């Protein structure tokens, strides 16, 4: 699922 | 050896130009009979201080010398009201003095001293007879206040026919005993600064 | 995949139209010396960030979620985050020192023609990218690959920052969204309020001060979403990542990048005198 | 009667004048130098920049040798510069910050500056203490000073803006001889290279031959239009140009009595401020208010080059005594030699 | 009568400008232009110079 991001 | 003695006379003009920097300059103009040394209470030169702020005003003992002051912050012109012959030489010279070339974007702070002597002069009339198209003009005594108007008008419908903003008049009626003219010319400097900065900060 | 195709439409689209802004911008002000002002240092400055701003966070930020994938290695995934921290820190600071520096030249001119000059817009420039790149330190450090395998038993990677502990990982992203957005919103915020207000105690200046209030506005609808949402997941990851997991985070980071996309059109291309400088630098 | 007979012979001497100007007019130096090669596009560029100045610059002046040289600027100070390595030599501090013209004294030991202030002062380079002084203040004009030139270490000529030029003593302090007959007010000078003899170009657009032993004027030029800004002998010593208001230039010939030639441009529209003749004397080189500097072919008038460079109004301009190079200053407040 | 005077001492001026001897233009410029090549060859702006030569690089 790659959850999540980079921060910006 | 040599390049050390550059250096050291590169920092000294450096921290002259550093105080330099901190003063404002103004050319004062105006004819005879005017009053421009007693303006304010304080190549002939004088200073004075309003708030921390200095000011150094230059008035010279016309053309091609004026090419000089093209860099001042403001231009002071000082004209006699108490009398209606020379008000046509004075006009002329407003106008020679804002629509000269290099003073395009120099604003000119205007002073119409000897208010009092125009006032005794109008309550004791004659101005009719060298402006006749001060008859049925309208907007202390009312004709009085009616004489000031047209003649402060006739001073800012030249100051207004060309410019395009650039820079603009302002004019003021002053007397002898009259000690704010200083504090006039701050606030009027402070304005023209303003005006430049609006402009120079890509606000305006 | 109607979704995926404007979400890569529109990162063309202010891609390419904050590249060709910058680069004109960029290119006028380091050409005409006469249009080299203290507030157009901060505006070169400004464009400079902006233009590396886009390349390090646009086209970095699309992939890991169009292919679920972090396919760099570990060196660009900290160079990237090193430099999108820094070149988000630059745009905010410097934002906020062409604030002060209106604020003041229009509130107190005479009193501050001590002190705006070339040199000190320089000192400030400089302390502003050297305190950037100072803060900006742990993201190189921390940013590495976590890997997890795919439905299709393919490999794949998670580009991530995560400190040591989740404590100090809530204080270090409550430390960004106070500096880098509440703070610095506060001061434009008052900066601009003051000069509307001395400005306007009449077309133009009504006009000016309504640009004063886009540019707030501007500024708080870019930032206010993206630090939200880490400030978020910072509390608690695992409803925040549930929740904005793929487009949703991918816009909120194009909402984000927008900033960078209008800076140089209000900034200069709604000047008079930089629409002629384009004009006699361009043909 | 007397007023208008005086009047009448007046104006038949001037008619007499221009006959004999008109009969000497045979052929046009035009129609002379039609053969001659144009000398191409002259491709100068700037080898130096001079900084340190914080305002607009007025007047500068090259040494006898083509080394050092002296700038004056409105911010009070005085420069002399080592163009070689771009040193200052000295920084001299002005009394009156107001100054519109700087000499360079031809044996190198001395400086005179003046401006607003209607004073000539005279700088000694070479004390016995390091520094520099003043040695002698010529006052006696009544206008402000527009330039000035040494002779020698004890003679210096200044054109002044109450339309008379003053020769000087500079030991005494008095004037020697004063030279009248301009109507506007004396804007330039140049020295003839034997001494013997100057021009001076003056607002009401003449130029006078002055001589210097006798203190009479010798010919009178009237061809421009508006008032003439610069001046400078032709290195023969025959000849003289002069720039105007009117944005033209002319070339005097002494012993023609008469206008040469005309350098103009329909593009330039701004008045010339200064100009200067190369070492062969066919290039001549004038300042203008649109910030530029133009090359002219003085012998066929083609416009050869621009010095294109500075940032605001060309103020000043001075070729070196070897011919090497050139230096303008300008109000961008920054000095630059070329070539 | 000092407008006299001054009229007086134009008329001397203008008949000490009549006085004097003039030669052709044609030989005057002339004069000039043989001047102008006689001198050219020791002109470095109008034929730049080697930078050898050149004190100013």
């Amino acid at each position: 699922d790659y959850m999540g991001w980079m921060d910006f | 050896a040599a390049v050390e003695r550059s250096k050291m006379i590169d920092r000294n003009l450096r921290e002259d130009g550093e105080k330099a920097r901190r003063t404002l300059r103004l050319l004062l103009l105006g004819a005879d009979n005017s009053g421009k040394s007693t303006i304010v209470k304080q190549i002939f030169e004088t200073k004075f201080q309003v708030d921390k702020v200095n000011f150094h005003m230059f008035d010279v003992g016309r053309r091609k010398w004026i090419q000089c002051f093209n860099d001042v912050t403001a231009i002071i012109f000082v004209v006699d009201s108490s009398d209606y012959n020379r008000l046509q030489e004075a006009l002329n010279d407003f106008k020679s003095i804002w629509n000269n070339r290099w003073l395009r974007t120099i604003s000119v702070i205007l002073f119409l001293n000897k208010q009092d002597l125009l006032a005794e002069k109008v309550l004791a009339s004659k101005i009719e007879d060298y402006f006749p198209e001060f008859a049925r003009y309208t907007t202390e005594d009312p004709r009085v206040t009616r004489a000031k108007y047209f003649i402060r008008k006739e001073f800012v419908d030249i100051s207004t026919a060309s410019g395009d903003g650039r820079h603009i008049c302002y004019p003021h009626f002053t007397c002898a005993v009259d000690t704010e003219n200083a504090r006039r010319i701050f606030n009027d400097c402070k304005d023209i600064i303003l005006q430049m900065n609006l402009r120079e900060y890509n606000l305006v | 995949e109607w979704q995926p195709a404007v979400q890569i439409l529109l990162y063309s689209l202010i891609f390419l139209l904050s590249v060709l802004g910058n680069t004109l911008v960029i290119t006028v002000l380091i050409r005409n010396k006469r249009m080299r002002t203290v507030t157009n240092i901060f505006l070169l400055s400004l464009a400079v960030s902006d233009l590396m701003l886009c390349l390090f966070c646009m086209p970095f930020n699309l992939i890991p979620n169009l292919l679920k994938d972090f396919i760099f290695g570990s060196a660009v995934c900290k160079t990237t985050t090193y430099f999108m921290g820094t070149s988000v820190s630059v745009s905010t600071f410097n934002l906020v020192a062409i604030s002060l520096e209106r604020a003041g030249a229009i509130c107190k001119p005479l009193q501050s023609r001590v002190w705006q000059t070339k040199s000190h817009a320089l000192k400030v420039i400089a302390a502003t990218w050297c305190l950037s790149f100072t803060i900006m330190t742990p993201y190189p450090i921390y940013s590495n690959l976590v890997p997890f395998t795919k439905n299709n038993n393919q490999t794949a990677n998670m580009c991530r920052f995560l400190l040591p502990n989740d404590v100090m990982q809530q204080s270090w992203h409550t430390f960004l969204l106070l500096i880098l957005f509440l703070i610095p919103g506060i001061v434009m915020m008052v900066a601009y309020g003051l000069i509307s207000l001395e400005l306007y105690q009449l077309m133009a200046k009504k006009r000016v001060i309504r640009m004063l209030i886009v540019i707030v506005v501007l500024f708080f609808l870019c930032w206010m979403p993206i630090f939200s949402a880490n400030a978020w997941r910072a509390y608690d990851t695992a409803s925040a990542e549930r929740r904005l997991s793929g487009t949703p985070i991918s816009f909120i980071l194009l909402l984000s990048y927008t900033s960078s996309c209008v800076n140089p059109i209000i900034y200069c291309f709604m000047n008079k005198r930089f629409r002629l400088g384009f004009m006699a630098t361009f043909p | 009667s007397e007023l208008d007979q005086l009047r009448q012979e007046a104006e038949q001497l001037k008619n007499q004048i221009r006959d004999a100007r008109k009969a000497c007019a045979d052929a046009t130096l035009s129609q002379i130098t039609n053969n001659i090669d144009p000398v191409g596009r002259i491709q100068m560029r700037t080898r130096r920049t001079l900084r340190g100045h914080l305002a607009k610059i007025y007047a500068m002046h090259w040494g006898t040798d083509s080394r050092l040289l002296v700038s004056a600027s409105q911010d009070g100070k005085l420069i002399i510069w080592d163009s070689y390595t771009t040193n200052k030599v000295h920084a001299i501090p002005l009394r009156s910050s107001w100054v519109m013209t700087c000499a360079y004294a031809p044996s190198g030991n001395y400086v005179a500056c003046g401006g607003l202030d209607n004073i000539c002062s005279i700088y000694n380079l070479k004390t016995r203490e390091g520094n520099v002084r003043v040695s002698r203040e010529l006052a006696g004009h009544t206008g402000y000073l527009s330039c000035c030139r040494f002779l020698d270490d004890n003679q210096i000529v200044t054109s002044s803006g109450d339309t008379t030029c003053a020769l000087w003593d500079i030991e005494t302090g008095q004037q020697t001889t004063t030279f009248t007959g301009h109507t506007g007010d004396v804007m330039s000078l140049s020295l003839a290279p034997d001494t013997r003899l100057f021009v001076s170009g003056a607002c009401d657009a003449s130029a006078k031959l002055w001589d210097v032993r006798e203190g009479m004027c010798r010919q009178t030029f009237t061809g421009h239009e508006s008032d003439i800004n610069a001046i400078c002998f032709f290195p023969n010593g025959n000849a003289f140009a002069t720039g105007s208001d009117d944005a033209t230039c002319r070339l005097f010939d002494l012993r023609a009595d008469q206008e040469l030639m005309t350098y103009s441009h329909d593009n330039i529209i701004c008045g010339i401020t200064s100009v200067s003749f190369s070492k062969s004397g066919r290039l001549l080189l004038a300042g203008y208010d649109d910030f530029n500097c133009n090359v002219w072919d003085a012998l066929k008038a083609d416009r050869a080059g621009v010095l294109a460079g500075h940032d605001n109004r060309v103020s000043c301009l001075g070729v070196t005594d070897d011919g090497m190079a050139v230096a303008t200053g300008s109000w961008d407040s920054f000095l630059k030699i070329w070539n | 009568t000092a407008s006299i005077a001054q009229a007086r001492k134009l008329v001397e001026q203008l008949k000490m400008e009549a006085n004097i001897d003039r030669i052709k233009v044609s030989k005057a410029a002339a004069d000039l232009m043989a001047y102008c090549e006689a001198h050219a060859k020791e002109d470095p702006l109008l034929t730049p110079v080697p930078a050898s030569e050149n004190p100013f690089r």
